[PDB]
């Protein structure tokens, strides 16, 4: 999946391995471009929410096993490029699967709606959704793009998808998606018991962040005020129908079946509303893509069907198999399925421990295997899970 | 985003 072995030394190029800048709407950041419309990069998180700069643990700050600060981690060139390698490896044994290879697939074509012109028949792509990549005479050139991994903020351990918002428009949830950066490490993992003994394989938790940024794409995550009162056992805690969502499998029990009805029809109104703006277009601002390429580039992403006039249309049918492809085939828990490996079989359980890890050697994890090596004393009874047993790949934090 | 990030 990804086009080259990136070292975080390798040399700028200005094309895949460049420093840029984030919307805001900062010094330029070393990043590498592992796949179209993807990139990387091997930064502690201080760029997206300019006034989380502080990496020190703030005053009344949580503990493990729900929070870990360091403002040292990600700070060395060596643990950069160490990132960057887990990071790469973690989309390889995603993709090695035919889910993953699917979930990455609508990725790559989910590219967020130019929806940045305010005459309505001008198609304009959205600033937000882009970087900036430095050039050799010290200009920058604009460049679209769906996905950046990215290190986490303060809290090392709070992986999550965030992007830039519009004045306006609520591009996550009108159908429009927009560029997602993922808060996320490779160098830490979680324990669940079934103390937490076992260790969740970081390709499902990267797995469950793609599957928010998919959704988050295409413009159809669930606003997080809808929400589901967690009543499982035990007061007060709620989870929202999009993690539901995102986990699926028997936490589908949870989810309102006549809210999700409003949701389909809500978004497929949405996708009716984005065809209809595609065949107003009569303009587009910039210098690189023609308008029929760029409504080609929708037709593709929203699976539209296109008439004998280059009319623009929703099918039913295919909107209700993208939409389920999204919100139902994509889900954290048919990823396990997929892997072979042991995880929470419900969302709503919390952590029990922290460790730091190490993915990057070949000895360690592996593409196929993950940390069960085949053909070694961790290949079976998810061994190489077993934080007690494969003693060698996890330490505990404080 | 996981559970436990909303302790
Ligand atoms: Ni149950
Ligand atoms: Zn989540």
């Amino acid at each position: 999946f990804v086009n080259k072995q990136f070292n975080y030394k390798d040399p700028v190029n200005g094309v895949d391995i460049a420093y840029i800048k984030i919307p805001n709407a900062m010094q330029p950041v070393k990043a590498f471009k592992i796949h179209n419309k993807i990139w990387v990069i091997p930064e502690r998180d201080t760029f997206t929410n300019p006034e989380e700069g502080d990496l020190n643990p703030p005053p009344e700050a949580k503990q493990v096993p729900v929070s870990y600060y360091d403002s040292t981690y990600l700070s060395t060139d060596n643990e950069k490029d160490n990132y960057l390698k887990g990071v790469t490896k973690l989309f390889e044994r995603i993709y090695s699967t035919d889910l993953g290879r699917m979930l990455l697939t609508s990725i790559v074509r989910g590219i967020p709606f130019w929806g940045g012109s305010t005459i309505d028949t001008e198609l304009k792509v959205i600033d937000t959704n882009c970087i900036n990549v430095i050039q050799p005479d010290g200009s920058y050139r604009s460049e679209e793009l769906n996905l950046v991994i990215i290190g986490p903020s303060a809290d090392i351990i709070q992986f999550e998808c965030k992007s830039f918002g519009h004045e306006v428009l609520n591009l996550t949830r009108n159908g429009y998606g927009s560029t997602q950066y993922i808060r996320f490490s490779p160098d830490f993992t979680f324990g669940f018991e079934e103390a937490g003994k076992f260790a969740t394989d970081p390709a499902v938790t990267l797995a469950h962040e793609l599957i928010h940024a998919g959704h988050r794409l295409y413009g159809i995550a669930i606003n997080p005020n809808r929400v589901f009162k967690v009543n499982t056992n035990a007061s007060g805690l709620e989870v929202s129908f999009e993690e539901l969502r995102t986990f699926g499998g028997h936490d589908a029990k949870f989810i309102d079946s006549l809210q999700e009805n409003e949701f389909r029809l809500y978004y497929y109104n949405k996708f009716k509303d984005i065809a209809s703006t595609l065949n107003k277009a009569k303009s587009i601002v910039g210098t690189t893509a023609s308008l029929q390429y760029m409504k080609n580039v929708f037709k593709e992403k929203y699976l539209l069907s296109e008439d004998t006039s280059g009319k623009f249309s929703v099918d039913k049918l295919k909107f209700d198999k993208l939409y389920k492809m999204l919100t139902e085939i994509y889900t954290e828990d048919n990823f396990v399925k997929f892997f072979k490996v042991l995880n929470r079989k419900t969302y709503l359980n919390f952590d029990k421990a922290v460790f730091k890890i190490n993915i990057v050697p070949k000895v360690n994890y592996t593409i196929y295997d993950g940390f069960n090596l085949r053909n070694t004393n961790l290949a079976a009874n998810f061994n190489g899970q077993n934080t007690e047993i494969n003693n060698m790949n996890f330490t505990k934090l404080k | 985003x996981r559970w436990t990030a909303m302790l």
